Parts: structure tokens; sequence; C-alpha cells
RNA sequence: GUGUAUGUUCGAAUGCUACAACCACA
RNA sequence: CUAAAGAUAGCGUGAAAGCUCAAAAA
RNA sequence: GAGAAGGGAAA
RNA sequence: UGGUUGAACAAAAA
């Protein structure tokens, strides 16, 4: 597979951030 | 009537009834109704849906009217059970 | 209707887009048509 | 009577059997994928062939529906849109835009229905005699055969029955649909096989399971 | 022309005996079983004989058969390699046996060769086999456990005469006590 | 409105060598839009290609500027995007009630070939812009209906849609009756299958009707079903059932 | 048929469906099984 | 059941008869049940 | 032999401390990707069975006790 | 996804903009050709608006190559050459 | 179920039952009695801009407005005639059949008559609201039009 | 203080009035689920007993279930032997007097699946055993679960939010305002 | 708008007997039985 | 029971060969995926096995098209942009169904 | 947390309980720490609250919450004190509130709440687990009212005879100023407020002295007089 | 789709006789 | 193509084979 | 529109 | 909607 996995550890991150704010937010 | 010297109530009724003595054996059998006048199929209860508002009492009327309708026809209905609400 | 008037129209959606006859548009204009 | 006097059971129980369900053991689950959006409807549009415009104002401008339906027809004179003669019918709802008789229109002038019997069975074997309307059929050795010429009188000029070179297909067509389907299903009650020896008839895709002593 | 299904069957390794075993499968579908045995005895020569393996069949309309091997099963190599004739009565709840982490790499490692998990990766592999002895009731930890550490006296090629025996002596001891 | 009303000549005064006024809408309509905006701008593309459009079909003086004021990749989009959603999002939808009257009206008078909502256009286009109310097809005709108002008692008069239709049907050679409801709605049933027949008697069949038949086969015409005609047993032991 | 004082579908197959009998009757009709078919 | 004590009242009677059971026996199971 | 082989034996979060995590944000600054996809497919295989427990019929007791609770 | 707050895992939901370079001639670019549908599909456009999308066929001989710019601003080039139902094709053939 | 135990059991009284000792035409007690309003033009602007979408709603609006008085302010008329025309205003999925049932309403002609009675109140600022709204409706009105 | 399985009231063997069934002082609430009478009647001790088992059956033994009333009322009968007017009869059978609004079993267990609001109870055991008692019954289910912790809520609050960004996006990316 | 606050210095008082009124000044209105305690806070 | 007779035909009932050629990118080629999909998907290979399907991607802004040939020979051609996948059977439904009808009276339906 | 705001209006000065319930309304009356209100709110709205669980009875959380009440110009902060509400159906018939003033202890019934039970190992190994307490006393002395207590039983194993979450474990729950506490007469260490056993191992127990058999009690409410016979088991 | 014809019972029990577990796929 | 797939919810077999459903995509 | 459950027969 | 109709069916609809 390769590349789509890589790119989904990179964005891991932005997609806990996004996560930490709704709830944060809510 | 003719034999039966003494009869409930319930039965002199139905024997006065000006229809069919087919459609008078339905509704002794139950499965039709006399209702003002006229001859029909009994109201359907069917499972997990709000009755007809007319078949409630006063103070339930807005309990029952609150439960989910089927608006479909006999074809589409998927109640899991359903049966003449008397 | 509603929703025709919030602005999604038969053309799509107003807010995305003007489709003509837009909403906004026909208040700004008709609501203060003089200079 | 109903309306004018209440029941015992709504009466005295209060109709407890309408939501005493166990919720378990369902033959199908709940919807419960609306959620109530409220999602935003749009103009659906569909380019039907030009034969919809046999159905008229009638059907489309004539009957209740809760929303509108419009029909327009475009009439002029390898495919490329343009240049060609079509009925555009659009509304609010898609659901009015799959309504069978809008194609029923279409197959009836242009290509009409067919349905197939199938024969099974040793000594079993439709044919004509000599040909047609003079449909026979025997279901089995000993078995006299079946004269069905009556059938196709009944359906003339509008259904047709045909048959295979080996005696085993037997294909209804015609130009109306609930006539051929009523042909199709009279000529199946009436070849059906007999699920402990098999020997008959049986619609399409639907077979007769067979049942052991 | 089409596919009419797939089947599947346990061999032993170079045996070609036309057993019932085989005939089970073999036997409805027609295939003829002395070629088929003759075709898994050579693609079987780099294997030991009498061991059982898995194999998939695949008939065609036409009456042309196709087949493939790949090696024991997941439970096969996990109670091989850890001594235990028998598996668990009652997984989750009781246990009978233990195997280790390298030794469950190394079995993924053994089994990386059939077709299911060929493109699969050993971690997974790993991962599987752990589902299967806890399916199955046979502990796993890094080093061995004291309760099962010093049960290696049993020998791995004469066990199946032991489960043999444990089959016939719980048999007859649950059926005196039932009769009690 | 320039095209609905034919004011295509028109032009400010104050110069000689004006420009059309016409030509300079369509320009500064389409100069702050690029093809992908056009896409979704709406009423804006009908509006564009119905003044391309009835430019072409009546030919007037300023055609060759009004046609140079739209932008030539605007037209082939338009052009090749008519019949997705343009006309048939802009025309009026639903039914509308004096167009029913008259459907009933013809088919009480068994005018078979009548066809509703029916476009018309020139010999050689291969797309239609306008459709008319009622078009009998064998007679030439066009029967268009006005439900507004009339500007008095007895004075009745078309919308502005209504008149550019009727310009258009005249350019592709039909004729065109428009019934108005302000006089329609007076009479009574009799009366209007009167009126209509009257109406009809101007303008005979001048071509044949096309039939919209209903397949049939045809070759069994002469198959007879004597329904109740008795079963009989004609030999014993029978050697075929007869049904 | 299955005479019944109350229908139920028992399966994914059951429908519910009017019969015209000596009267109208309400029933349950089914493809899969011949024993699902129902008459209230 | 039978005429004398299980006819109803009508419009007119305010619910009650000089020999009726129904009513008292309707209330009571409404009560304390049967 | 390979580095990630020596975790194996550590067990993983269930369905509900992912659940907690996930569904009501508890310590979700401590989220890894791994924990997000376990989630992910506990709540389909949830979604599923729960699914069946509804659609079931027969005597069979292959349902774990857990979901007739629902 | 149901009964589920955040979205199931998508490898384009935060990404800026993605470019597919990939050559007709060599062989393995089933899985280029694939992503390239798939990321100029309509579907992608409803679901993440804000991707952008470019492809296109080298005159070059080149491996097939996929650049990939991320809304915090990095930029990545993988290799996408591969099997894909390729897979499953060497696969049958082997056994 | 909503059986209310406490009425089934005997416990509580019903609104009929103590109605059926009653005089049958006793007038039912106001439970709440809140000041009716002073100035009917502020409530019914508050009423027309809660209003938008429902024709049937609006000219219920209007008939309220009528039957309470015989002269309602001409700026409430010419938005209410806005309104109707907005809910049919170039975008929507009405038919024109539905206008055209609209046309044919009994109230309204009224509401035209109103416009129509006091004609020479509309101002300059209104003419491209009205002109919207004939357009919207297809109603063209040759006796305000001039 | 610990848990205990405490031991059911006895049958009083006492003759007693026939009377009437008092009403409730008020709702009865209790965890899990219940099964309500919604009208007045006496329940007989095998009525009673035959409903416990039907619910141990269908629950299985793995689960507890809670038999809120018991039999301990007196009822008497006359033998067929016997004259009119020599007297009450003897003692027959024993009955809990039941009212509406009380609850006749329930089981404690809370409901697992909170993140799961569209999964409605499962009352089978109810189901099995209520045509069979002589009260009408309603089936409740109470797991103190509030509204200011439902995840629904956040669902569509995400939902919103995530349809508002589509919209801006596609505002933005056409172009048509600032 | 804003919170009622009673004023300062008030305390919670019962009258065991209850409280009277119009109605109950007269003697044909007493509370029933005359001994009898009905507290009031 | 109730039968399920006059069930439509697949786009792909009669079908001896497909090919869709388009330009992934073109504002309204989604027809073309949707068709290539459904003509490599698993069920059109089972129902279809003589199904002869093949596509090809344009590296130019060019129309997409699609060509459909019937086994009885007959051919058509759309221009996918202006047409929908109902629309494209409807207006080669004719010749479809003729073929089909043809097939029926001569083999079983059943396969 | 869980305060609510309210809009009512006024119980006027001739209306009865039984004419504003018909207007589809539900009668209260404010009272203590100041005059004694009446007032109406819209039915729907209240029982909204009452009930909030679809297949549940009057919720824990209505006699915990703090109520803002606006009537004209006043706001009314309080708490339900007395329901009369139907036994069987979901209906308000009548409501006291007491008022709840910041500096003087309120008798709070504050509920508890296990959200978490899918990550209890005692549930999972296939154990009962219950919620002994629905609600816990607590003196509330601040200008707010705690939420609803949330018990964690994702360290629950159970070992036997069983295991228990008490008091002493929620203790950390209650407000860090100190303006909430448990009632004093509780024993935080012996307090259960959540159980974990196994079905049919539970020891046996006599039924409590403080029981009183249902099946003997008058429509007055007392005992009927055969409970004193010197034969009465019970 | 896939480890897997998971373990025990069973002459066998291959998702679907009956119980245990209900894990596992970059 | 993407993504998903119950040690199985409904069929089916003496046992296998085979179809559907759940889930995901559209 | 209701034991409209005296007869006819009505929205 | 079709004389299609004894305990049998087809078309359309939502
Ligand atoms: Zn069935």
């Amino acid at each position: 597979e390769r590349a789509a996995t890589a790119e989904e550890v990179d964005r891991e991150e932005q997609g806990k951030l996004s996560f930490a704010e709704m709830v944060v937010g809510s | 009537a003719g034999h039966k010297h003494s009869e409930s109530v319930l039965q002199q009724f139905y024997n006065r009834l000006p229809v069919r003595k087919r459609f008078l054996k339905a509704i002794r059998k139950g499965t039709l109704i006399w209702d003002k006048g006229q001859v029909k199929i009994p109201p359907i209860a069917m499972q997990g849906y709000g009755l007809p508002n007319k078949l409630v009492l006063p103070h339930q009327k807005e309990f029952n009217n609150k439960l989910p309708k089927f608006k479909g026809k006999i074809n589409q209905l998927k109640a899991t059970r359903i049966w003449f609400q008397d | 209707s509603i929703q025709a008037i919030r602005g999604h129209g038969r053309w799509g959606s107003e807010r995305e887009f003007p489709r003509g006859w837009d909403q906004l548009h026909l208040k700004d204009i008709l609501g203060s048509p003089l200079r | 009577g109903v309306g004018g006097s209440y029941g015992y059971d709504a009466f005295f129980r209060g109709a407890a059997e309408v939501l005493n369900g166990s919720n378990i053991q369902l033959p199908h689950l709940p919807e419960n994928e609306e959620q109530k959006e409220g999602k935003v409807y749009q103009l659906h549009s569909v380019r039907f062939p030009p034969q919809v415009r046999r159905l008229g104002a009638n059907y489309f401008f004539r009957r209740q529906r809760a929303v509108p339906l419009t029909y327009y027809h475009h009439l002029v004179e390898a495919q490329t849109g343009r240049g060609q003669a079509l009925c555009f019918v659009a509304s609010a709802n898609p659901g009015y835009l799959q309504s069978k008789e809008l194609e029923n229109a279409v197959f009836e002038s242009t290509r009409g229905f067919a349905c197939q019997l199938i024969l099974e069975g040793r000594g079993v074997k439709a044919y004509f005699d000599p040909e047609w309307p003079n449909l026979m059929v025997r279901l089995g050795v000993g078995v006299k055969p079946l004269a069905l010429r009556r059938l196709a009188e009944q359906y003339a000029t509008r259904a047709k029955i045909f048959v295979d070179k080996r005696g085993l297909l037997l294909t209804v067509h015609g130009y109306d649909k609930c006539a051929v389907g009523t042909l199709a299903m009279s000529l199946f009650n009436h070849l059906q096989a007999n699920p402990y020896t098999m020997k008959g008839a049986h619609v399409a895709m639907h077979p007769i399971k067979k049942k052991v002593t | 022309m089409s596919v009419v299904g797939r089947f599947r069957l346990i061999v032993p390794a170079a045996t070609a005996k036309p057993s019932p075993a085989i005939g089970q499968t073999l036997g409805p579908l027609g295939i003829n079983m002395m070629q088929f045995c003759k075709e898994f005895n050579a693609r079987t020569a780099n294997v030991r004989p009498e061991v059982p393996l898995q194999v998939t069949i695949v008939p065609l309309t036409d009456r042309s058969y196709k087949f493939s091997i790949r090696a024991p099963s997941n439970i096969w190599f996990l109670l091989r390699t850890a001594r235990c004739p028998m598996g668990s009565e009652s997984p989750g709840h009781q246990s009978v046996g233990n195997v280790t982490l390298k030794e469950i790499y190394h079995i993924a490692r053994c089994k990386s060769m059939d077709w299911p998990l060929i493109g699969m990766s050993l971690r997974g592999i790993c991962r599987s086999l752990i589902g299967t002895a806890r399916a199955s009731g046979i502990e796993i930890s890094k080093e061995i456990l004291p309760a099962y550490h010093k049960r290696d006296y049993t020998d791995v090629q004469a066990l199946e005469s032991m489960r043999k025996d444990m089959r016939q002596r719980k048999k007859a001891a649950k059926r005196a006590a039932t009769k009690k | 409105a320039l095209t609905l009303q034919g004011s295509y000549d028109l032009c400010l005064p104050s110069d000689e060598t004006a420009k059309s006024t016409l030509a300079l809408f369509l320009q500064r309509a389409c100069e702050p839009l690029s093809l992908e905006q056009l896409e979704n701008s709406g009423w804006v593309q009908f509006f564009l290609y119905q003044t391309l459009y009835c430019v072409d079909v009546e030919k007037p003086k300023r055609e060759v500027e009004v046609k140079k004021a739209v932008p030539f990749a605007f037209q082939k989009h338009l052009h090749l995007s008519w019949l997705d959603k343009i006309l048939i999002n802009a025309q009026p939808q639903g039914n509308e009630l004096l167009q029913l009257d008259v459907d009933a009206a013809l088919k009480r008078l068994h005018i078979t070939d009548a066809l509703i909502n029916c476009s018309a256009g020139r010999q050689w286009d291969e797309q239609h812009c306008w459709f008319a109310g009622h078009l009998v097809r064998s007679r030439n005709l066009a029967l268009e209906y006005d439900y507004l108002l009339p500007l008095g008692p007895g004075r009745p008069k078309v919308s502005g849609w209504l008149a550019c239709k009727r310009r258009m049907l005249k350019a592709f050679g039909l004729n065109v009756a428009t019934i108005h409801q302000s006089f329609w709605s007076l009479l009574n049933l009799e009366q209007k299958d009167v009126q209509l027949t009257r109406l009809l008697a101007q303008f005979p069949p001048v071509l044949e009707a096309v039939k919209d038949e209903k397949k049939a086969y045809e070759e069994d015409r002469h198959l007879r079903f004597q329904r109740h005609a008795r079963q009989k047993f004609e030999t014993w032991p029978p050697e075929k059932l007869e049904i | 048929m299955w005479h019944r004082g109350t229908l139920s579908l028992l399966c994914s197959s059951c429908r519910y469906v009017v019969r015209k009998w000596h009267v109208p009757i309400l029933g349950v009709d089914c493809n899969a099984n011949p024993r699902h078919k129902q008459a209230l | 059941n039978r005429n004398p004590s299980a006819r109803y009242p009508k419009k007119g009677n305010k619910g009650c008869r000089p020999v009726c059971r129904a009513m008292r026996k309707i209330r009571k199971r409404l009560r304390t049940g049967n | 032999y390979p580095a990630w082989l020596f975790t194996l034996d550590k067990p993983e979060k269930t369905y509900g401390e992912l659940a907690m995590t996930f569904l009501y944000g508890v310590g979700i600054e401590n989220a890894t990707l791994d924990e997000y996809l376990r989630f992910t497919r506990l709540h389909t295989k949830n979604l599923i069975k729960l699914n069946n427990m509804r659609l079931k019929k027969s005597k069979r007791s292959s349902v774990k006790p857990l979901f007739w609770d629902a | 996804m149901r009964n589920a707050i955040f979205p199931r895992i998508d490898f384009l939901r935060y990404l800026k903009k993605i470019h597919v370079s990939y050559c007709p001639t060599r062989p393995k670019t089933e899985i280029a050709k694939q992503l390239i549908m798939r990321v100029t599909s309509e579907s992608v456009k409803k679901k993440f608006p804000h991707l952008q999308a470019s492809w296109e066929m080298l005159a070059y001989d080149a491996p097939a190559t996929v650049e990939v710019e991320l809304l915090d601003g990095r930029r990545v080039r993988r290799i996408i050459d591969g099997y894909s139902k390729a897979e499953k094709k060497k696969i049958v053939d082997d056994w | 179920v909503g059986v209310l135990a406490s009425l089934t059991s005997g416990q509580m009284t019903t609104r009929e039952y103590e109605e059926a000792f009653l005089p049958r035409r006793l007038k039912r007690i106001k439970v709440f009695n809140t000041p009716p309003p002073s100035e009917l033009p502020a409530f019914f602007h508050k009423r027309l801009d809660n209003a938008h979408s429902n024709p049937r709603s609006i000219l219920k609006l209007y008939r309220q407005y009528m039957r309470k008085d015989d002269y309602p302010a001409y700026d409430w008329l010419v938005r209410c005639f806005c309104h109707l025309g907005n809910v049919f205003g170039f975008n929507s999925f009405w038919a024109t059949k539905d206008k055209q049932v609209i046309q044919a309403l009994p109230s309204f002609k009224f509401l035209v008559y109103d416009l129509i009675e006091r004609k020479h109140l509309i101002e300059a600022r209104q003419v491209p609201r009205l002109l919207y709204a004939f357009a919207c409706l297809e109603y063209r009105s040759w006796h305000l039009l001039p | 203080m610990p848990p205990f399985r405490f031991k059911a009231p006895q049958e009083v063997r006492i003759k007693v009035p026939i009377g009437r069934i008092p009403p409730a002082v008020g709702p009865e609430i209790r965890l899990g689920k219940s099964i309500v009478a919604v009208a007045p009647h006496r329940v007989t001790a095998e009525q009673l007993e035959d409903a416990r088992r039907v619910l141990r059956r269908v629950l299985g033994r793995s689960k507890e279930v809670h038999q809120n009333v018991h039999a301990t009322y007196a009822v008497t009968r006359k033998p067929e032997g016997t004259k009119m007017g020599q007297g009450k009869g003897s003692i027959d059978r024993f009955v809990a007097r039941v009212p509406a609004g009380r609850i006749l079993f329930h089981i404690p267990q809370i409901n697992p699946f909170h993140p799961f609001p569209e999964v409605e109870p499962n009352f089978a055991a109810f189901k099995a055993i209520a045509p069979r008692l002589p009260v009408p019954v309603v089936f409740r289910e109470q797991n103190n679960f509030f509204q200011m912790h439902s995840v629904k809520d956040l669902i569509r609050k995400r939902q919103a939010e995530e349809r508002e960004n589509r919209e801006k996006t596609a505002r933005d990316k056409l172009g048509g305002f600032h | 708008p804003k919170v009622y606050r009673q004023r300062e210095g008030m305390i919670q008082f019962v009258f065991q007997w209850g409280i009277g009124n119009s109605f109950r000044a007269v003697s044909a209105n007493r509370f029933r039985p005359v001994h009898a305690a009905r507290p009031k806070e | 029971p109730k039968y399920d007779l006059f069930k439509p035909l697949d786009f792909l009932a009669c079908v001896k060969s497909v090919h869709v050629a388009y330009h992934p990118g073109r504002p309204r080629s989604e027809v073309c995926r949707q068709l290539i999909h459904h003509m490599k998907s698993d069920s059109v290979r089972k129902r279809f096995p003589s199904l002869q399907a093949s596509y090809q991607l344009l590296g130019y802004n060019a129309p997409s098209t699609i060509k459909i040939e019937l086994i009885n020979g007959k051919k058509h051609e759309f221009q996918a942009e202006h047409f929908s996948l109902r629309e494209m059977q409807m207006r080669f439904d004719t010749d479809q169904f003729e073929a089909y009808l043809e097939y029926m009276k001569s083999q079983s339906v059943e396969a | 947390s869980s305060a609510v705001d309210v809009a009512c209006k006024p119980w006027k000065r001739f209306v009865r309980k039984e004419d504003i319930q018909r207007a589809g309304y539900v009668p209260c009356i404010v009272e203590k720490y100041g005059i004694e209100r009446r007032l109406a709110i819209h039915r729907d709205t209240l029982e909204a609250l009452a009930f909030d669980e679809q297949h549940g009875h009057l919720s824990y959380l209505f006699q915990a919450r703090l109520f803002r009440l606006r009537i004209g110009n006043w706001i009314e902060e309080c708490i339900p004190t007395f329901v009369q509400a139907d036994p069987v159906a979901r209906r308000l018939y009548f409501v006291k509130f007491e008022r709840h003033v910041a500096g003087k202890i309120s008798e709070v019934d504050i509920p508890t709440t296990m959200v978490g039970l899918l990550a209890c190992p005692a549930y999972q190994r296939g154990y009962h687990v219950e919620l002994v307490m629905p609600t816990i006393r607590c003196q509330c002395v601040g200008a707010e009212i705690p939420p609803p207590f949330f018990v964690d039983v994702s360290r629950l194993h159970y070992s036997p005879p069983y295991t228990a979450i008490t008091l002493q474990d929620l203790q950390h729950l209650l407000p860090a100023d100190g303006s909430a506490r448990f009632h004093p007469s509780y024993d935080a260490a012996t307090q259960e407020v959540a159980w974990a056993y196994e079905v049919g191992s539970l020891p046996d127990a006599p039924l409590p002295a403080d029981y009183v058999d249902p099946n003997f009690v008058d429509r007055k409410g007392q005992k009927m007089d055969v409970c004193f016979r010197n034969h009465f088991p019970n």
C-alpha cells in the first residue's frame, strides 16, 4: 500500500487538533 | 326471536340489522362491524403505531396522537403484528 | 416554499452564487429604490 | 359502533397491547437514516422518449399530486442529444419520475412486454396442432394434451404465445402488461408442475420446490 | 464457461489412497481421484509424508478442475508447538497450554506462504495466531509461564495417539459418570 | 425585456454613431462573468440565449452587433447546455386552468392530434426555444392562452412572453389563435364547444394527423373468442382435454 | 391457509394483503413458506 | 347481558335508570378490577 | 527479532475506553492513530452485532449476553 | 459515520493540493489511473470542496508519481507504481 | 400508555363529569387575561414580520386585520401584498394554478379593493415593490396600474 | 449493606374482607427495566410464580429479576358441599392487591449502549408474560441518562458545523461575493 | 428583570394550628377538629 | 405468492461490447466513471461473462463518448456528457429488448 | 450546569388547579424565603424536563435541577420540592417549588449516572453491575447546584463475594470551593453507590423489621387492624 | 472477502446440532 | 475504483456447494 | 354523525 | 385497472 498510510500518519495531528477543538468548544 | 324466547341485547341488535345474512354472519364473527348505517372492515390495531383518535379516551387522545402514524397502504405496512381493535 | 424563501430555489442555492431574482438583491433594490 | 362507543379493550385497558411489543425478532430493521434532516430539495428533470406524449393532461396535469409535475414536449423533426423528439418531465419530487405508467406508455407503443414459462419432465412437451393458435401441451407419456386455443382467442391482437423448437419454452409476448401477465399466469396456473413428480411448467426464475414423501 | 463452486479438504502429504476422507468431496464432483492424488503427490514432493495440509478445489462446468495447497491449520501448528494434544474445553476460563511470542513469530513465518495471506503482514499473521490461541484456550507469554514450563516431555511425533487416548478416556469416564 | 417588446434597433438618440442599447446591455452583462460562473448564473443563461435566438429568428438590422456582443464561448456553452436544465427550469411549472379547460373542450370536440406544451421551430433549427399551449399539427395551428386581466372591460391583452411567442410562431410559419380568458370564462360548456368548432373551421385539416396508436398483432384480428361456448365431449375417452 | 384472529409478519418476505372472499378479508402472503399464508 | 338491568341509560336519563346494573358494574371494575 | 513483536502480548484498549476517548472526549489530546482505527473497527462491529441481535430469530446461543441488555 | 461524531478516516480530508503524473506506456499504472479517476470524481468534489486535484500524462518516460501539498504547507512526493487487481491476477496464476 | 390512573381509579374528577351538572350554555372561564392591543398597525406588522412563507398565513393575517378594522394601515396592506407576491417570486416550485387560485380567492379580491380605494396614498418608494408583486402573481391590475 | 437475597413475605392465613384496592400514593421509580400495572387488580400467587418462571427462562441464569409484589392477602371460597348463609368460606387462594402504577417485576441492569440511542429496549420477557397477567401493563426503562450527556446532540452540532463549512468553501471558490 | 429576594430580617416560622382569614373568622367555618394540628410554615 | 415478472433489463443485459472514452476532469463526466465501475463490477462479470468492456482516458479536453454494440449487431454511440445512464438505456431500449425477446424465444432465461 | 431558565404566566385570582390544567398548563407554587407566589407553566415545556427519558417516568434530575422561573418582572430561583404526577401516565398535576438562596442549606438529592458501563471489566466478564443509589443527598449552599455525579466503573473488577464503589470514591467530585457536601449522616467509607456481583450467589437475609406489607393498607394510609394480631406473620 | 473446516461435544459439526470464546487483516 | 465485511442475521445441504442480509460505496 | 341499539335513510 | 376471480392472480400507488 504505502503512500496513503504514511500521509494518514502525517495528518493524524490535524485530526486530533480538530477533535480537541470540537470537544473544547462544546 | 323465533324459538329463542329471550336473547341477549347484543344478539337482538345483530338480529335486527338490515343486511344480507352473510354480511351479518361476518359481523357476528367480528370480521366486519356495523357503524352509522354502514358495514365496514373494523379498525386495525398496529403494534407500535398510534390508533385512530376516535377509539381512545379523551384524556388519552393527546398521548395517542403523539405516537407514530401510518399513512400508507396495507401492502407497505411493516408492522410486526396487526389485529382488529376492540 | 420555505426553502425557496430562505434562498435555495429551483436554480440551486442563492447563497452559493446569484441565480437571478435573488432575495437579497431584490430586498436591497425594492427597499431603497431611490437615489 | 366505532366512533360513538368505546370498546372494552380501549376503555378498561387503554389499548396497552399496542405498545406491549418486545422489539426483538423483527422481520426488518426500522428506518433510522431519516434523521429529520430537512434536506435541500431540487427540481429534477428527465428526458423521456417522445412516446410519453401519449399520456396527456389527464395524467400529467389533472391528477391530484402533492407537488407540481411539469411536462413539456420537444418535437424537432449515433446520438448527440440535440435534434431528436423527446418529453421533458420535471418535478421537485423524484419519486414522480420513477412511475411505471410513464415507461408503460412508451413500451406499449414501441416493444411491449414478455414472460417465459419453462416445462420439465419426461413426456412433457408444448407444440402446435398444426399451427398457431392451436397450442397443445402434453404433461407426460400417458397424459392427453391440453388444448389452449381459447386463451389465444381471448388475447388475440394484443398477445401471442411462441413455442420453442424443443417444445419446452413458452414465451408470452404482448403490448399490454396487465393482459400479458394475466395470460401468462393462466397458462402457468394451468400447466403448473407437480412438486412430487416435477412434471410440468414453472415461471422463469420462480422454480417450484421439489417435495419428497 | 463458469465455476461450479469452491470446495475444501485436508489431505495427507504424499498420500494417494482414494479413501472416503477424499471421496466425501471428490466423489460427488466426479473428478478422477487417482489423477487428483497423482497431481497432489507431484506438488507435495518437498513436504514430509503423512502431513495433513489444506487443499482447495475449483471445478468448472467443462469438468476441468484446478486446486491449491497450503500449510496446516493455525491451531494445528499451535497445538504442535504447545505439545497439547487436546484443546481447551472452555476457552476464556480454562487454559491448557502456553506458547511464546517468538514461537508465534516463527509459526507466522511458516504460514506466510499461504495464498490468502501472501500480501498480508507478518504482524497481522501473528495477531491472527494470537486470536486463534485465545479462542482455543492456549496462553501466550514472552517467557514460559512456570505453570506450564516443565511439560516438554511429550513427543510432537506421537501426540496423535495421545489425542486418541484422551478421546477414549474422556468418553469412557463421562459415560460412566452419566450412568452413575 | 427589449427582446420581449422587439425593440432591437433601439439606441440613445444623442449620437448618430450610437451602439445598440441591447448590445451594450449584453456586453455589460457578460463582462464580469466567466464560464464557470456562467454555468451557475441561472436566469442569465436563459435571458442571453433567448436574446440571441430571437435576434437570429427575426433577423433585425443590428443582428450582427447583437451577436458580437456575447462571447462565442458563452454562446457555445449555452447552445450545448440548453437541453440539460436551462429551458426546463425556466419554463412555467405545473398546470394552467385555462389550458385544462381548452384541453377538455378539444377532447370533447374529438381533436386527437392536439399536443399540449408542444414546441415548434424553423426547419433547420436543432433546438426549439418556445412551447405553444396547444399545437394542432394537422391544421398548422397553435393555440395560446391569455389568463391575464384585460386592460379594461372587454379589452384583453397578452403578456410579453406570449407576444414574443406569437412573433416566433409567425416566423416559424404556424397560425396563432389566442384564447382570452376575460371572454372565455363568460361562456358555458355548449357555447365554448360551438366557438371552438367555429375557430377550427377557419383552419381546415391541411395535413394528415399522425397517430400514436398502441401496437397490436393485427394478423390475429380474425380470431374469435366465443365466451360462453360450452365444452364439447366429442369422444369417450377424450383424446384431447378441451380446456 | 392459516386462519387467525391476528396477523403477523413471520419472515422478511411476508406482506399484508386484502382478499376478496365472501367478504373483504385481511391476510398475509408469503413467497417463501406456504405455511406463512394467513387470513384474519 | 339481558335487557331489564343491562340496558344503558340514554341522553335525558343523566346516566341512571331505575333497575340498571351496567354503570355501577363498570365503575366497580374501573376502581378495583374484577 | 522485530521490535514490534515485543508489544503484541500487551492488551489493547477495549471499545468502552475508546468510546470514552472519542465519543465523550475523555483524554482526547493523547489519542493515537492506531487507537482511532481500532475504535472505527470496533464501532462498526458493535453496529453489526446490534443489527443482528434485533434481526435474530433462532435458538442459537451465538449472541453474547451483553447485547441482550440493549 | 453512524452513531459517531467524527468522520471515518479518509486520506484526502486534510490535503490542500494533489497532482498525479503518469505515463501510458509504462506498466503498473492502473493504480495511478484509478487515483486520477477518483480524485476527479464529483463525489470527492462534494466531500472535500477544498481539495484541488490535477493530473498529467507525461510525454517523457518516468514512473507514476503523486505529489501532495498538505493544508499545513508541507509537500511530499511518492512513487505509485503497483499492481492492484493485478495482484489477484498474479496470485490466481501462481495457484 | 396515557391511561391517567388518577382518573381511572376514582381519585380525581373529570371536566366532563363536572360539566354534566351545569347549564349547557355557561361561558368558559378565561384562564389568562392579557391586555388586548391598543394599536393594530404595530401588532399586525410584527405578525407579518413573522410570516413570510405561507400564503394561507398571509391571507389569514389580512382577514383578521379586516375583521378588526375597516381601514387597515395602507403601508401594512402594501407589505402584505408584497409578501404574498414574494411567496410566488420567480424561484419557487409553485404551479401557475396556485397563483390562479389565490387570485380567485375572495380575500385576495378584498385586499386588492382596499388597495384601490386608497390608491392615492401610494408613495413613490413602494412602486417597484408593487410592480414586482404584480409580475410574481401574474395579476395585472389595471385599476392601480395608471 | 452488602448485597442480599431477602426472604419473601409469608402468606397470612387470616380471613379478611374482600375490600377495595386503594390507589397508589405516587409513581414508583426503579432503574433498569420495569413492568408496571396500568389498572388495579389482584394478582394470584400462581400467576406471579408463572410470570417469574417465564422471566427467568427467557432472560437466562446470568441475569437477575426482582419480583416487586407478593401474594399475601387471603381470599376465601365456599366448598360445594355447604349451604348458603353458613358463614364465610374457607381460604381458597392468596393475592397481591396491585393498584395502577405498581411495578410487578423489574431487572436492575442498566442499558450499556448509551452511544446507540436508536436501539430501543428489549422487552422480550415482558412481552412473553404480559398477555397472561390479569392486569394491563406498560413496559418502562430508566437508566438515569440525561439529555445533558446526549451524544446525538454533539453529533448534530458537528454535522451542522460541517455543513456550514462546506457552504462557506463553495461560496469562496465560486467567488460571487466579497 | 430582577431576582426576587425577600425583605431583610425575615425568619421561617410555623403556625401549628393554621392560619385564618375572612372565611375562617366565622365560627361556623371552623377548622375541625378545633384541637387538631394543621402546621403551616 | 406474487411473482416478479417484467423485471427491467440491466444496462448490459444483451450488450456485446461497451467502450467508454473520456477525459477525467470534464465538468459533466460522472456517467462515464459510473459506467466504468458498473462494467468492471463483479456482478456484471458473473451475469455477462462474454461482455467485452473497455475504456480509454484522453489526455486532452475532448468530448466524452460511449459506444455500445448489441448481440444482434445494432450499434449505438452517445456523447455521454448530454445523457444519463437511464436516458441512454431508454434511447437504445428498443433494440436491446428485441434482442432479449429473440433470445428468450429459443433459450431459457434461467441459463 | 443543569440550571434551566423557564417562562411562566400568572395563576390568576379566581382560577383553579383544574382550570389551569385543562388550559394546557401545570399549576405551581413557589414558597419559602419569601411570599407564596402562584404561577402556571406550559405543560409540554415542564413535562419535557420532568420526563426527559423516552421510555422513563419522572426523572431524578427534576427534583435536583435549579429552575429559573420568570414571571412578569420577577425571577424565582428555586427547586421542585413537591410533585403530584400520574402513577402511570407521564402527566404533571401539581408542583411546589422551594426557593434556593446562596448561604442557606438546600437538601438536594443529586442523581448518579453510569454512562461508561461498556468499559467496566466486571460487566465484560458477564457479572451483574448495579447502580444501587439513584441519588445522593447533598447540602448545597452555593449559588449553583452540582450536576449529576458520574460514577466511573472502568476499574470495577469483580472479586467474591462482591465489589463496591462507595461514596468516598466519589468524594473527589464535589466542588473545590466547598459550596456542596454529602449529608453528614452518610458514612462515606461504607455507603455503596455501585455493586458488582454474581447472580445466584448472594447470602440470605430476613425481611427488614421496618417492612410494611402493602397488601394490608387501608384507603386512609393506615395499617389494617389485622396487622396487629398475634398471628400476623409479617 | 480472509486466519478458519477457531476450541470442546459429535461417526463428523466446514458461520448456520449444541456449548466456549467472539479475537484477528498497514 | 474507493471503503467495508457478524468466528454470522435469513435461507440452503445427510455433509459440502450456492443466494441474500448486516457494514461501506454510489 | 351520536345505544342513530324504534323505523326510514341523510353529510 | 382487468369477468382475472369458489381457499387463485396480473397492473398502478405510495
Ligand atoms: Zn414468510
